[PDB]
């Protein structure tokens, strides 16, 4: 799911 | 192949963020927003860069704006909960992590956060 | 005698902890320790109860003692890192969570902690 | 493995 340490 | 300028700025911001160049990321995301002010991802990414600089109030504001634009942006809740925990707003932080879990039930960061926050809420 | 009684006290403490009776858990674990001061689990469990009460200094001390007795007690590092993070001793907190990961590489709490602490160390 | 929220 959503890895906070990754931007989109 | 005709990438929109706002998206080029976002990608430069993302490359800066990946290199831990947090201020340069902020600058690029800020330009992205100037070019297209209705994109939640630009705000949410900028919040991410602000978090690494311990700019919790700015991160929080960016997350709130990201949610205004797209109320289903999961990372906006994760990042705002993170900022709020840093700002000693524990019930608000718990509420954001809980909202993230509504949107994304398996999110481990949020599950971990809720256990940690029990002692404060 | 004392060792056997110390285990009964630990069991009563565990039941109290499971019921969120943090102070009653502290009391039972304290008696357990009085009866047998050489069991790392009693100190580590008492640290757990102290964390939920926001007794971070006492939690930290108990964790340090647990480690003196058993240097491989994983929860001692997780709990001491938690206490140290609350006390804004971020490098020390990060060191404890890092040590927990040496002992237990798949520990999700510790992985999450290390990501969160990057901005402060 | 080690659940912090459990005692031993």
């Amino acid at each position: 799911g959503s890895k906070m340490e990754e931007v989109d | 192949g005709n990438m929109e300028a706002s998206e080029v700025m976002k990608e430069k911001g993302n490359a800066a963020y990946k290199g831990k160049q947090w201020n340069k990321a902020v600058n690029f995301y800020t330009e992205a927003i100037k070019l297209n002010g209705a994109n939640a991802t630009y705000y949410c990414n900028r919040a991410a860069a602000f978090l690494e600089l311990c700019c919790f109030q700015q991160a929080e504001q960016d997350c709130t704006k990201a949610m205004l634009i797209d109320k289903k942006n999961v990372k906006a809740y994760l990042r705002r909960g993170t900022a709020r925990e840093e700002l000693v707003r524990y019930k608000e932080a718990a509420a954001d992590f809980r909202h993230a879990l509504v949107l994304e039930p398996q999110n481990k960061t949020a599950k971990v956060a809720e256990k940690r926050l029990r002692k404060h809420i």
